[PDB]
């Protein structure tokens, strides 16, 4: 198929494992995750835009409307996980162990 | 309801304001004598091609040329 | 190399993803993300989604990514290895990727991939006095019905669920 | 009870049970040939509806 | 938090749930879920402690995982078929990944690991949403696309599941744990079946939705979030004590109780499809989950474990939580397999 | 299993088709046994309150017995409509399907040869 | 790896003793790599040295498994002449249960496994004779 | 649980983006307009498994 | 060009059907020059 849908799809990857692999901060993880709307969005345009499909022209905006308003709730969560413990590590997160 | 709207446009002008502007837009197109017209003209606005009929050999109310009679007219939108 | 410009863009949006994928920081992975985002608007904007693209722009790059660089100035506190060598490690692969499929013009890693360039799948078609994405999208309201009931109250929802959880009582 | 209220209600039982063991494995085949060939009225996951399309003259022609 | 704000956002909930059940749009299943998990955040973070924080905070991440898989096999399914109707998809990859983002959404395991600590970090009422409520809009998604699902991955995803909440449960002491490791052998017993007949999917997840919501109804009730303070009941509400017998005992899958029910509708239609050995291991598989539900009625039930002395204080005042269908939803999880051909009114 | 079928006309708990069929009668023991659930809902509610259990709130367990027969009379209607439904289409999915379904000689036990296994 | 299967069954039994070793070999070393990537998923060791020490301890254990199984079940075909017999994986099991053992340093462990796997390959010998599915396609 | 209460109520909340062939506005044809059309009006009402 | 090549079908359509399909841009710009095909495929989006 078409030679951009590769790198996109391949960015989306590139984006899911850094999600996927945490290094020590929450925020890397939400913009990793915002990383992967990113991609998203980003090939769903691609598509759309191609098939000259009238209708779905307004999808990527729900898409990232959704995804945004998500996202301000992620950035609630890391506030108050920031105003619980201080930092925004993944390892202070670990009082659920037991 | 009187001594209240007085109350508040003293108090809160920029709300008496920011509702009655709000107010007005909600309820006026449907007492507005030209909200059809907005209606009549994007209707009548041919972004795309107009095209033509088989003449089968009954439509009588289908033109066979832009200048004939027959078809639907813009003198409203010309005279207004 | 001018009709591989989407081309080019989205290998420089794959080493963006890299860049900050990698998380050298929440504020350089803030930066990356920037830029990557620069990069595939321009992906979108060069197959005709203008308006979808200055969404991008206003509302990605314009709204959220500022409240993330807002957030992370107000997380970290300001002033390696594995960053450096995971960055040369997807450097290495999307290369050996662009060297595969430029010297093969056939490449299969999950799916089938052309290796000319993609200006060749658009139609030769004109859209008259519109732009079909723009009137698609103006189509939110009259067609749209539903998904904007549900969209805005998604939102209406998401203000009242943030001043919910972050009053802290 | 009598012998014969006993061996006629036996007789009663063993022909609804042999009906309905009959219908059960006519019910695995039946089962088995509508979802090998999909062609009755069970297993008939949706397709598309075609009374969405659109059939009025478009914009071009080529269509 | 405001009563209103809890009723629209409870509300708000149900309607996500509603919008990924009947709608026709792949756009629409994706706002449904983000609906859905935007209102129950703040269910989870009712009380303000850390440990909601940290259970809603591993709740998002998950679900926007999930979400953006799903939204990346909606995408790879609009690429390979230029359409959005919610039903067969037209990928093995878009399939792959859409079972892997509702399975993350389900808790099923390998991606079981939330389910747990995000149970332990939140109160038991919105505990009772997630593992309730929550399961109904992932397990409709699998329904409809059952034509598209590989074989192999949601078997391999159900044993998975049976096998881990079966030696999940063994070791735990809080009942919210226990709960939620019962969720992940259930949820593996339900789509275990899927590709079958859907029709005792929906079966063992109304069932299963009967039993969880009487446990913790009880739980609720009895006001216990550990095995040992549950085990205080017989010196308070002795009927409590019988009730959560009986309900262990019918989540067990114990004959002749209700919760045999799905479970041996489920080896009855496996069986039918030439599958023997896979249904046998799940059998087998589940008498761990029934050990620690026999562990949890010799602590509370059958035995008398030694209560305090402020007990006799609270001998003197009753009950005056509004327990919302409790004998109702006792009666129905244990005494409803006479009643086993009523399962045709989910055909 | 039956997806198709509920489709042309869906969210119909019972259709018009299903009034060909005989209802429940009022004795059915299935109905019965779902009045003895209400009466057992109503003595656990009476149980679990601290309230005398076959004494207190007479209209409690009268509307327990009420809802809960209420509720089961559609639900066996809704049962026997899909079992008729089930077997309906089982019979002309036979009944068109000839070359599926032969008409197999039955043997008389003169004819069938069966392996005597002893038992010594 | 569904292939690594393949090419381990397509072979008859008690014939060519060295491919069907390396074969088995193969399909316990990546079943070894699996487990070895899920316990340094799961529990992080305490270096990147220890990382890779579990790694190669879990799959050359698992690959002896691998191994000694492939070995004992063939050489026990040719000795006894029987190929569609699932007492050859009975005896290439429990030596493959010894060869657990062996690595775990215990005796019990080892006749456990040696049992237990034991009975393991030779329902899955009795599942390759009379075609028993585990992963059953959905039929009615 | 495909509650189908769209078609129940007999509204029309979300069959107009689902397909390319639908009711387009200022009646845009998509490029793939045809061959969706007549995988449509192919595969209506067989079912998914004769459509195949 | 394509006669070299064994089995070659010259004006093969890849589709089953033979109905008319809307041409391409690479089913019309691809044999032509690079300056051609920019002023076909970026032209009106790169234009001012
Ligand atoms: C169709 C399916 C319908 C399913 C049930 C729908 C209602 C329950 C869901 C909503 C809810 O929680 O309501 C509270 C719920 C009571 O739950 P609770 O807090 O546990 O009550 C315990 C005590 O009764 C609390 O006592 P109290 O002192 O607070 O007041 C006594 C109260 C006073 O009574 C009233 O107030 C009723 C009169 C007013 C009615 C509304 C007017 C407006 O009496 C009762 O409520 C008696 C129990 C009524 C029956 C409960 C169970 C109903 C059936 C459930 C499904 C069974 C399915 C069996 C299938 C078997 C095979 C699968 O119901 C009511 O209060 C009203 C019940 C109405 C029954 C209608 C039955 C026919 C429906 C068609
Ligand atoms: C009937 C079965 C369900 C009854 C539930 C309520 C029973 C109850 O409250 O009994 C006490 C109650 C008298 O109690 P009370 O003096 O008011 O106050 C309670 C005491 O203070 C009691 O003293 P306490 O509470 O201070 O402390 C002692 C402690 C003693 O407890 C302990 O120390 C803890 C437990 C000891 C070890 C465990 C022993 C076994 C207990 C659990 C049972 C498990 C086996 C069940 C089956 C196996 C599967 C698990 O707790 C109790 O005794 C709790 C009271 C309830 C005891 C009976 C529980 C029965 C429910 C469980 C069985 C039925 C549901 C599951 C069925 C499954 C399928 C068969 O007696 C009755 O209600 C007897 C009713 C007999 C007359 C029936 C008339 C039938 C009329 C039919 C025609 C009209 C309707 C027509 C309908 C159709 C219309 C179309
Ligand atoms: C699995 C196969 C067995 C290998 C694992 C053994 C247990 C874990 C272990 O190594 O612990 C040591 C170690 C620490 O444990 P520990 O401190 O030694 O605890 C033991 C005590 O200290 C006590 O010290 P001990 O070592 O002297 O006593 C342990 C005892 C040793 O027992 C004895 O020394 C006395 C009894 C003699 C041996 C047992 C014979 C049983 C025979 C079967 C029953 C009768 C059949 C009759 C048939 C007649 C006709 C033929 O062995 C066991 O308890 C193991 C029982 C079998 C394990 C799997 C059971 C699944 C049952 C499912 C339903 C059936 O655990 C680990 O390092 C964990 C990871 C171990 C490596 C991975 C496991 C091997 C996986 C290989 C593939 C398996 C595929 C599935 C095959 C089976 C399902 C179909
Ligand atoms: C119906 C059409 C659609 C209407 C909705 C669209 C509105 C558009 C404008 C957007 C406004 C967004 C924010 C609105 C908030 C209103 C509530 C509010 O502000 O209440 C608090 C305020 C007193 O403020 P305080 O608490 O003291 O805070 C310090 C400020 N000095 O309290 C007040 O100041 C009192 C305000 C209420 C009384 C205002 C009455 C206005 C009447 C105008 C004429 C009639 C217009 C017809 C429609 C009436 C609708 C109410
Ligand atoms: C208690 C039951 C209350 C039922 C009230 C009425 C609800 C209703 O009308 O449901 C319609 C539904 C049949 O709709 P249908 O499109 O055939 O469903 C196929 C999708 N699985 O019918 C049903 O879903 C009936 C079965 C509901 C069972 C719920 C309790 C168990
Ligand atoms: C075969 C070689 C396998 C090499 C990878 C696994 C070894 C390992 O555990 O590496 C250690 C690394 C964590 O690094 P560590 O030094 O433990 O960090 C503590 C902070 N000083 O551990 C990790 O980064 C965990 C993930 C490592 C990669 C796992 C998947 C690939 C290896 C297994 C399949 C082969
Ligand atoms: C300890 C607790 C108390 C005891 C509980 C009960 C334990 C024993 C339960 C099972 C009884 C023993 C096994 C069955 C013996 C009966 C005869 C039989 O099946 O022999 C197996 C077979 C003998 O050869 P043959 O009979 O010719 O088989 C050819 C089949 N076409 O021999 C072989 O083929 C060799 C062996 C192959 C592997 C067999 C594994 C399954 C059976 C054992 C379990
Ligand atoms: C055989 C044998 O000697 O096993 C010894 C072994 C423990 O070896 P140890 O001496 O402790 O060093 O012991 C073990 O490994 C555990 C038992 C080995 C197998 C015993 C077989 C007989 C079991 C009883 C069967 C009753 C019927
Ligand atoms: C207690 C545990 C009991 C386990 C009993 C397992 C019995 C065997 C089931 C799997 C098996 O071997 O099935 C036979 C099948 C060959 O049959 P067939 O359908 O012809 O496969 C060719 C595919 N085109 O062969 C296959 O499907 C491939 C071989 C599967 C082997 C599975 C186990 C391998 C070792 C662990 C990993």
């Amino acid at each position: 198929m078409s030679l951009v849908y590769m790198n996109i799809m391949m960015a989306f990857t590139v984006s899911l494992t850094g999600l996927l692999m945490y290094r020590s901060h929450l925020m890397s993880s939400l913009l990793c995750l915002e990383g992967m709307m990113l991609s998203l969005f980003i090939l769903a345009t691609l598509m759309i835009l191609n098939s000259h499909f009238t209708l779905a022209s307004m999808m990527p905006i729900i898409l990232l409307v959704f995804a945004a308003c998500e996202a301000a709730l992620g950035l609630s969560l890391l506030v108050m996980v920031s105003n619980t413990y201080g930092t925004d590590y993944v390892q202070n997160l670990n009082l659920l162990q037991c | 309801v009187a001594a209240f709207l007085k109350n508040v446009w003293a108090k809160e002008p920029v709300l008496v304001a920011s509702f009655a502007i709000a107010g007005l837009a909600v309820i006026l197109p449907t007492l507005s004598p030209y909200t059809k017209y907005s209606l009549m003209i994007n209707r009548a606005t041919p972004y795309n091609y107009p095209v033509p009929l088989r003449d089968d050999g009954n439509m009588p109310d289908v033109p066979s040329h832009p200048q004939d009679p027959q078809g639907p007219s813009l003198e409203w939108l010309k005279r207004l | 190399m001018m009709t591989y410009i989407v081309f080019i863009l989205s290998i420089i949006f794959v080493m963006g993803f890299v860049g900050f994928s990698s998380k050298p920081s929440p504020i350089y992975g803030g930066l990356g993300l920037i830029v990557s985002g620069g990069v595939g608007c321009g992906i979108v904007l060069n197959f005709g989604g203008s308006f979808l693209g200055l969404m991008v722009f206003l509302i990605y790059l314009g709204g959220m990514m500022v409240v993330f660089g807002y957030t992370t100035a107000m997380a970290t506190e300001q002033y390696n290895k594995v960053v450096l060598g995971t960055f040369i490690t997807g450097l290495l692969m999307e290369f050996l990727m662009v060297y595969y499929v430029l010297k093969d013009k056939e490449v299969e890693i999950v799916f089938k991939f052309n290796g000319m360039g993609d200006w060749v799948i658009y139609d030769t078609g004109d859209s008259g006095f519109f732009s079909e994405e723009a009137m698609g999208i103006a189509a939110l309201y009259s067609y749209g019905t539903w998904l904007v009931i549900v969209t805005g109250w998604s939102l209406l929802i998401g203000v009242v669920v943030i001043m919910e959880i972050t009053r802290g009582n | 009870d009598a012998p014969e209220k006993n061996y006629e209600r036996t007789m009663a039982i063993l022909q609804i049970e042999s009906e309905k063991a009959e219908l059960r494995l006519k019910e695995l085949e039946v089962r088995r040939l509508m979802r090998a060939k999909g062609d009755g009225p069970w297993f008939q996951y949706p397709t598309i509806d075609k009374a969405l399309i659109d059939h009025s003259p478009k914009a071009t022609p080529d269509n | 938090m405001n009563p209103i704000i809890l009723i629209i956002i409870l509300m708000t909930v149900m309607l996500g749930t509603i919008i990924v059940m009947i709608s026709t749009h792949w756009l629409l299943i994706w706002i449904g879920f983000e609906m859905n998990m935007l209102a129950i955040i703040p269910i989870m973070m009712k009380k303000h402690n850390p440990r909601a924080t940290e259970a809603s905070t591993k709740y998002f991440l998950t679900q926007s995982t999930a979400s953006m898989l799903l939204m990346m096999a909606i995408i790879i399914n609009l690429m390979f078929s230029g359409q959005w109707t919610v039903m067969k998809l037209f990928n093995p990859m878009a399939s792959m990944l859409m079972t892997m983002a509702l399975a993350m959404k389900l808790g099923m395991a390998p991606f079981h690991f939330w389910v747990p600590e995000v149970t332990q970090g939140i109160p038991l009422s919105s505990g009772l949403i997630l593992l309730t409520w929550q399961k109904l809009a992932p397990m409709s998604v699998l329904y409809q696309i059952l034509p598209s699902i590989n074989l192999d991955l949601i078997l391999t995803l159900s044993i998975l599941s049976i096998t881990i909440g079966g030696w999940g449960g063994l070791n735990q002491t809080q009942l919210r744990k226990i709960m939620a490791y019962s969720s992940i052998a259930h949820m593996g017993w339900m789509t275990a079946v899927l590709l079958y007949n859907p029709t005792m999917t929906l079966l063992n997840l109304i069932i299963y939705i009967i039993m969880t919501s009487t446990m913790f109804t009880l739980f609720m009730a009895n006001s216990t979030t550990t095995t040992l303070s549950l085990s205080h009941t017989w010196n308070k509400a002795p009927i409590m004590t019988i009730l959560v017998l009986i309900t262990l005992l019918s989540m067990g899958g114990l004959p002749p109780l209700s919760g045999f029910m799905p479970k041996w509708m489920i080896i009855q239609e496996m069986t039918k499809n030439d599958s023997i050995i896979l249904p046998t291991l799940m059998a087998i598989t589940a008498l761990l989950n029934l050990y620690f539900y026999m562990r949890l009625t010799y602590s509370t039930a059958l035995t008398m474990f030694p209560s305090t002395n402020n007990m006799k204080m609270k001998w003197q005042f009753p009950t005056t939580k509004r327990m919302t269908l409790l004998p109702t939803m006792t009666v129905l999880s244990t005494m409803l397999l006479p009643l086993t051909p009523i399962l045709s009114i989910l055909e | 299993m039956m997806t198709g079928r509920q489709a042309r006309a869906p969210l119909q708990f019972l259709p018009d088709e299903a009034r060909s069929l005989p209802p429940p009668k009022l004795t059915d023991p299935r109905l019965a046994y779902i009045g003895f659930l209400g009466y057992c809902s109503g003595l656990i509610d009476n149980a679990i309150r601290r309230r005398p259990v076959l004494s207190a709130g007479l209209h409690r367990q009268f509307l327990y017995i009420t809802s809960f027969v209420f509720v089961g009379y559609y639900l066996l209607k809704r049962q026997d409509y899909m079992y008729a439904v089930r077997d309906h289409d089982m019979f002309s999915y036979i009944k068109s399907h000839p070359e599926d379904f032969p008409e197999k000689d039955k043997k008389t036990y003169r004819e069938v040869f069966e392996e005597f296994h002893p038992v010594r | 790896a569904k292939t690594l299967l393949h090419q381990y069954w397509d072979i008859p039994e008690g014939t060519e003793c060295h491919r069907k070793t390396y074969a088995a070999t193969s399909i316990g070393g990546a079943s070894g790599l699996v487990v070895s990537a899920y316990s340094v998923a799961l529990k992080t060791p305490t270096s990147f040295l220890e990382g890779v020490a579990r790694t190669g301890r879990y799959t050359f254990t698992a690959a002896a498994i691998g191994a000694i199984f492939g070995l004992t079940s063939c050489i026990s075909a040719q000795v006894r002449e029987k190929p569609d017999d699932p007492l050859n994986y009975l005896i290439g099991g429990c030596a493959g249960g010894l060869t657990l053992g062996a690595r775990t340093r215990s005796y019990g462990i080892g006749a456990a496994a040696c049992a237990y796997m034991g009975l393991t390959a030779a329902l899955v010998k009795m599942g390759q004779l009379e075609g028993w599915k585990v992963f059953a396609e959905p039929k009615v | 649980p495909f509650f189908d209460v769209q078609k129940k109520l007999g509204v029309d909340l979300d069959h107009w983006m689902t397909i390319q062939s639908a009711e387009q506005p200022h009646r845009i044809p998509a490029r793939c307009h045809a061959f969706e059309k007549e995988w449509i009006e192919c595969a209506h009402g067989i079912g998914s498994i004769r459509a195949e | 060009i394509m006669k070299d090549v064994p089995g070659w079908k010259v004006g093969e359509s890849v589709f089953h059907t033979t109905r008319w399909v809307t041409p391409m841009m690479g089913e019309l710009y691809g044999l032509r020059t690079g300056e051609e095909i920019l002023s076909s495929t970026y032209g009106f989006i790169w234009y001012t």
